[PDB]
DNA sequence: ATCGGATGTATATATCTGACACGTGCCTGGAGACTAGGGAGTAATCCCCTTGGCGGTTAAAACGCGGGGGACAGCGCGTACGTGCGTTTAAGCGGTGCTAGAGCTGTCTACGACCAATTGAGCGGCCTCGGCACCGGGATTCTCGAT
DNA sequence: ATCGAGAATCCCGGTGCCGAGGCCGCTCAATTGGTCGTAGACAGCTCTAGCACCGCTTAAACGCACGTACGCGCTGTCCCCCGCGTTTTAACCGCCAAGGGGATTACTCCCTAGTCTCCAGGCACGTGTCAGATATATACATCCGAT
């Protein structure tokens, strides 16, 4: 790239590459750090924090909504297969619950 | 200024609203001594890593980090405070 | 000839040799007058460990010159 | 029958026996220097040389460390001896 | 003359309107006054950030819809609508927390 | 406290049989500080041997072991020059139930024989393994130099 | 005061580059920083392990990529793994 | 006239002999083979120490007899005898392999 | 190449782990249920075990791999190394 | 204690401190380690071995044989309530399982 | 020759011989014993790294490794591995 | 299969309030340039161990049959839990006061990192004898059809 | 309640083999001694918020009564696992043979840590205003008894 701007803007990244290298470097996880480490751990964390984001606003706007509360990020993450699985030991404060109710409670026809 | 016999502020209705929430219809008679004591076990079992982590920072306050911290340890992540 | 020595201890004692004599002979008499092994000694000509095999005039030891001890403490 | 006053006393403070407790390795002292030398010994009977640690981990949870026969019978039938403690 | 619902269907709506809010489900002052009593037990003279005592909270009312979501599950496999304490006996020994 | 007692019944014991070559008591009115005097056995290179020690009596005895130390010069492979003695009971194998007779008589018994597994010095070590002669002829002008 | 770092104003750029009009609440705010710390602390960890695991001494780009492989699950996997060699690419010229 | 045992005392008696035992069960080189296709698989031309063939047949024989542990469990608390499908579908989701 | 090969673990070979795990009686239907739970589990510890092995630029999958792969899974193995 | 002998005898150890010191130390955990930590922690494990051991080597007596296996490892282990609490997820290799036969399948 | 390979088998072995005097051990056993060691010695250092990082320490102080192991233990089993770390510490510092 | 009440839930409108979005000062952390050295990339070699193949023998698998025990459906009983109403209890909210303890700053002293010489603890390789595996015969003990 | 025949399991004595425990050689990592920069231990000050108390609503909890529907025990049917005998299949063991790639070593070069200087990006604080919650009044979906 050109080299002349700042980092995070050179790699196309809003995430800070800096502060990631800091935390690489006072985190205690190695004697030395990459050079190439930090873009790339930035580069996953802004594109799973896009993705949730995105299902999070879908859900705000399906409920009529401009805000994202604690239960639209709730409902993103649990309709959803992989997110729900990443984070299936996560419980998030005001999530409440999917609603699910067992076919033999119901009454009969 | 000591406390006695409080967990019965977990009323009957509380863990009735509890269940519904849950996905129960119908609810049996004993469920809530059952349910007491499982709340009580659970809340020892993270109070007392709680009281672990602030009194090894020599503190007499426990913070909601040291909550969440504990929760973490025994494998329960919890967001909203945090950390 | 008496020579000024600053042990570990920092006593000196007064005792007649002569710099031609080797290491190991005065340190046969320090181990007669204070008992100290010649292993166990170290004599420190500033800042320097002299070795058994040679002798005091090598380095040029002389009159009342202030040196050092150390004891090699290896154990207790 | 009855134990010997002499043979009673603890092989480790030379004194009479408050609180005894009977090791696996049927070695019996005096609560406080088991307590001392758990605490400082090497956890081990000091006559036999045999760890206890297993069997005080089981017996401390229950509190069945103290032998309450042997107990008993030290207090009722030497009161004087409890006292003078 | 008067309407009584048949009984059930307010077990139904009660469901459905529980499992669309978020709010929390236990009185705030006994809850805090538990884990008080828990705390002072474990390590006298003790204080308490609100936030903390909120945080416990969350957590225990979460674990605890969990578990009655397991007990439900265990009591209709044994062909049954209501929930008994075997059935979460049966589900805390399968979640291996009492093994 | 607790422990005079302890001191006062091992003291007792080492008054009404005293153990053979060796003699024990304290210097001052303090019960905790005793000097000793060992005499050299007969079947040992250290003939007409008289050698003294000093023994230190910590607060909590006999949970913690007292500590000895060699205020004369003896030639061993487990001594040190300043006196130190590496022997397995005075520090890795030590029990309450022992007393101060039995470790005298340890080290007497050490005194008898040496113990080449562990040396305190190593040197005097390779030169005993290395033949009987010279550590014979050592501990000679060793000990009749130094004990008279 | 004490400054304390968070991760804010770049969660709130990407919210507005996905949906420009909808915003986000502080509840929520927290809970997206406690995501990423979670995350970050994850992909490090793995990362570390690796590296220790082959008698090395540092984290180049491959070790965070075989990180993130064992730990996202499949799609998600491929797609954050696409995504960090695109941005390294991009950044290395 | 032939000696036959009721049906249930030849079961308890097997129960008894593979609980002290500690052979694996599985044929090796059936279980071998499995392992490669799958291997080949995910990638192709692999080769395999045999102590992590070895490995993998532990860790699945242990897996599988927890799994049937639970199963047995469940099938008793669901008032039967015989395990069933479903009895190790519950098994599973409570345990959250699946949900 | 292979192929239809899930049918190697036998019968005999279910009802001896079912055997050893306190069971009396064997539906006719759990021997498909097993191997395909045990198919999902040998894939699952097997995709993390080549991932390791294809890091170290190897060809050959040593018991370190399925050990760590089985740690990180949750499932300790202890005996084969770590 | 007296210094100028070997570190794990001062403290009246077993295990290595040494060892474990430079584990510590080069094992990427913290930037500096106290010289307290290493005893610490060879204690803990050498009182854990031991105790391992020694509930083991009396499932070992108690089976007629004179050497440890690993089935005399796994009886030790899952017998005793604390220690199974500690090692919940490990699996022993070449362990067996307990024998224990559910009460309602038993023959009446 | 094969490169050097460490191990905790000799320290086992002297434990065992100190427990049982007249009992040997399997190689197998051995292997098991030193993976057990491993696995309990990288639980407790990384739960102590943590705690020191947790607040803005950097030094793992024998205090990290008691909290730690009174953190990972069982109730009994934490009380006496903390009163035999603090008697070896005592007994090494004097 | 409806049809009427009757109830609860869903929908449209005013309003007002406190939290969200934005603006500004500044200071601490990030960026830029330069130097040194060790970590890692690459080429070459060795030999360990993984793959492949053959022959045998025999323990384990495949198949079939008789039947008995267990799964599953249908019925009846009554008892425990759901629903609704009136009453008693303490949660919830506001307002005020006090101080214990969290948090930040300044000194400085002792603990821990670094480096070099050195030597003994621990690892690799060999060897041997005893503990355990195995076989064969007999004693002991559950099991079931028949009384 | 039992007696006895057929069958599985446990004990005991003898033989053999291979691997566990001890010994020897040696190399490198732990030890010891000394020096130096800085981490945290301690004393002191600030000031935030955790605790305690008081009064007033009124919302949730509690106790009681009625009824019904579901849990549970019982019976009957049938069909599907189980135990056993016979036959077919391939697992397991011992053996040989080839070579692929893991493991080690030497060399070099370039990538990152460390230091200094400099400046602007993000944090704390303050302010305006509108998105959502709340109150109020209709519209409609749904449930239950009765035909
Ligand atoms: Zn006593
Ligand atoms: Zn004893």
């Amino acid at each position: 790239s050109a080299k002349a701007c700042t980092r995070s803007s050179r790699a196309g990244l809003q995430f800070p590459v800096g502060r990631v290298h800091r935390l690489l470097r006072k985190g205690n996880y190695s004697e030395r750090v990459g050079a190439g480490a930090p873009v790339y751990l930035a580069a996953v964390l802004e594109y799973l924090t896009a993705e949730i984001l995105e299902l999070a606003g879908n859900a705000a706007r399906d409920n009529k909504k401009t805000r994202i509360i604690p239960r639209h990020l709730q409902l993103a993450i649990r309709n959803d297969e992989e997110l729900n699985k990443l984070l299936g030991r996560v419980t998030i404060a005001q999530g409440g619950v999917l609603p699910n109710i067992q076919a033999v409670l119901l009454p009969k026809k | 200024k000591v406390l006695r016999d409080n967990i019965q502020g977990i009323t009957k209705p509380a863990i009735r609203r509890l269940a519904r929430r849950g996905g129960v219809k119908r609810i049996s008679g004993l469920i809530y001594e059952e349910t007491r004591g499982v709340l009580k076990v659970f809340l020892e079992n993270v109070i007392r890593d709680a009281v672990t982590y602030t009194e090894h920072a020599k503190r007499k306050t426990v913070t909601a980090m040291d909550v969440v911290y504990a929760l973490k340890r025994q494998g329960r992540t919890l967001y909203g405070f945090g950390g | 000839m008496q020579i000024f020595v600053k042990t570990l201890t920092g006593k000196t004692i007064t005792l007649e040799v002569e710099p031609s004599d080797t290491i190991e002979n005065v340190k046969a008499k320090i181990q007669d007058k204070e008992g100290i092994p010649p292993d166990q000694q170290r004599l420190i000509f500033a800042g320097k460990q002299l070795e058994d095999g040679r002798t005091l005039s090598d380095y040029n030891i002389q009159k009342e010159s202030t040196l050092h001890l150390v004891l090699r403490l290896r154990g207790g | 029958a009855i134990p010997s006053l002499s043979e009673c006393q603890c092989g480790i403070c030379m004194e009479i026996l408050v609180e005894p407790v009977t090791l696996p390795c049927n070695h019996t002292l005096c609560k406080p220097c088991f307590q001392s030398t758990v605490e400082k010994a090497s956890l081990c009977c000091p006559f036999c040389r045999r760890r206890v640690s297993s069997w005080t981990r089981y017996h401390t949870r229950r509190n069945s460390l103290v032998n309450v026969e042997l107990w008993t019978i030290i207090q009722k039938h030497y009161p004087r001896e409890c006292k003078l403690r | 003359k008067p309407h009584r619902y048949r009984p059930g269907t307010v077990a139904l709506r009660e469901i459905r309107r529980y499992q669309k809010s978020t709010e929390l489900l236990i009185r705030k002052l006994p809850f805090q006054r538990l884990v008080r009593e828990i705390a002072q037990d474990f390590k006298t003279d003790l204080r308490f950030q609100s936030s903390a005592v909120m945080a416990l909270q969350e957590a225990c009312e979460a674990y605890l819809v969990g578990l009655f979501e397991d007990t439900n599950l265990c009591a209709i496999h044994a062909k049954r609508v209501t929930i008994m304490p075997k059935d979460i006996q049966l589900a805390r020994r399968i979640r291996g927390e009492r093994a | 406290h607790m422990a005079l007692k302890r001191i006062n019944k091992e003291l007792s014991d080492l008054a009404r049989d005293p153990p053979a070559q060796i003699s024990a008591g304290p210097v001052g009115d303090d019960m905790f500080h005793w000097q000793a005097t060992i005499m050299g056995p007969n079947d040992s290179p250290y003939q007409g041997g008289v050698f003294f020690l000093t023994i230190h009596f910590p607060t909590d005895y006999p949970f913690k072991p007292p500590k000895v130390a060699f205020t004369t010069r003896i030639y061993h492979p487990n001594i040190n020059s300043n006196g130190s003695i590496c022997l397995d009971i005075l520090r890795s194998q030590w029990s309450p139930a022992l007393t101060i007779s039995k470790v005298l008589l340890s080290i007497a018994s050490l005194l008898d024989d040496p113990n080449p597994d562990d040396p305190k010095v190593p040197e005097i070590a390779r030169i005993y393994k290395t033949d009987r002669d010279k550590y014979n002829r050592i501990s000679r002008e060793w000990t009749q130099k130094y004990a008279m | 005061r004490s400054r304390k770092e968070s991760y804010s104003i770049y969660v709130y750029k990407v919210l507005k580059q996905v949906h420009p009009d909808t915003g986000i609440s502080s509840k929520a705010m927290g809970i997206m920083n406690s995501f990423v710390n979670d995350i970050f602390e994850r992909i490090a960890g793995e990362a570390s392990r690796l590296a220790h695991y082959n008698k090395r001494s540092t984290i180049t780009s491959r070790e965070i990529q075989t990180a993130v492989r064992l730990l996202l699950p499949g799609e998600l996997a491929k797609h954050a793994v696409s995504e960090g060699t695109k941005a390294v690419t991009k950044y290395t010229s």
